[PDB]
């Protein structure tokens, strides 16, 4: 939750 | 040392998950001043992604702990100082990459696809700095990230097909920049959705060479849009 | 804010942060500093030291296996083959440095200061383990030495554990687990390995109905690993 | 590889 401020499960993807 | 030697070292280091060795090898290759092959570019990118990624991950963990520990518990002095140690490493790593980009990689880029790849990379590493920056330093890193991404975006829009993996990957990361760094969910979703939709409209243009990389990134665009609208 | 101005509580807090951050070199350095203050470690501190160095050495064990596999499959190419050998030897050197650091801590501080049998068994088990990791990459007369030193440490740990600890004790299990693996993988003695594992497993099931829920969880976890290895091995 | 702890 909260993107990069939360747990890794909720990080948005980048390449 | 010669180039082929260093490339083989990087490849061994990659398999062994020794990313400091991998990064050191490919930094040496880059500093020889010749334009990188796609293979070499990939090795450099993967090495530093992993080296900086370790610090991003660690910083997030310690930041979170710092916020759980009460201010009157005052064991958070140590959390703060450890966070600062990790921050300093992250800033040094990004500085090294940005030095390579400015001195070698962007100026030696001959084709538009390469220029976009490296401007995107510049955007990415200023974004990483922006994840941990504060104050006037943060204003600078955020602005530098946006400029690099937008310049990459302008080249990409003119020179590359919507299904090209570098164009798609730029959209993916630039959209995350809007969402996570600029706190602009509408712009982030619009950028990701437009990129996805433009690629679908021209799906016929996939070929054996690039269909896997392109469709992987289309799935990631969808995944972020799903995350952002699960909200 | 250096290690020599920190007290034990601060060094342990640093080790715990490093663990969460998956910064195992920092974690090991903190617990090495605690160890060098010269007092017996708590169970918590013991576990932190062990976890830290297990991850530090484990990275090199993993890398070594990967590079070894790559050498096995590399095409004829003198320069590439030489590079792979030299890179493996670099990793071996790191691994030996790490093991020697741990073995020096064990001999100079931990083992001489250990008083409780439970702590003696833990540290002798660690000594067995790190000589086993050295063995994995050793050759020649060096290997004869590391194998022997591993066996001796495990054996003394085993004797003390059987005399002074309950069969369900997670340290006594785990010692049995690792010593059995030493027999199977290092001494190439499958029947000794299986006998050790089976006996330890049996002595433990005999007393599971004496443990509260937490202890039961801890013991049965390691018992499953013994069973897993026996399954792995009783297929031949 | 066999399990160790």
């Amino acid at each position: 939750f909260g993107g990069i401020t939360g747990e890794a499960e909720g990080f948005p993807a980048t390449v | 040392m010669d180039k082929s030697e260093l490339v083989q070292k990087a490849k061994l280091a990659e398999q062994a998950e020794r990313y400091d060795d991998m990064a050191a090898a490919m930094k040496a290759v880059t500093e020889q001043g010749h334009e990188l092959s796609n293979e070499e570019r990939n090795l450099l990118s993967v090495a530093y992604k992993n080296v900086v990624g370790a610090r991003r991950s660690s910083w997030r963990v310690i930041s979170s702990i710092e916020q759980k520990t009460e201010r009157n518990e005052k064991k958070q002095q140590m959390g703060k100082e450890y966070r600062e140690k990790i921050e300093a490493e992250l800033q040094d790593i990004c500085n090294d990459v940005l030095e390579l980009l400015d001195k070698y990689l962007i100026p030696n880029a001959t084709q538009p696809e390469s220029k976009v790849f490296y401007l995107k990379m510049k955007g990415d590493y200023f974004r990483y700095l922006s994840e941990v920056a504060s104050g006037d330093n943060k204003q600078t890193t955020v602005s530098n990230s946006q400029q690099a991404y937008q310049e990459a975006f302008e080249i990409s829009k003119k020179e590359m097909q919507p299904t090209h993996p570098i164009r798609l990957g730029l959209a993916l990361n630039f959209s995350v920049f809007y969402y996570e760094i600029l706190n602009s969910p509408e712009k982030a979703c619009s950028l990701a959705k437009t990129a996805f939709d433009e690629a679908i409209a021209e799906l016929d243009t996939l070929n054996e060479e690039s269909y896997k990389d392109s469709t992987l990134i289309m799935q990631l665009l969808r995944d972020n849009l799903t995350l952002w609208t699960s909200e």
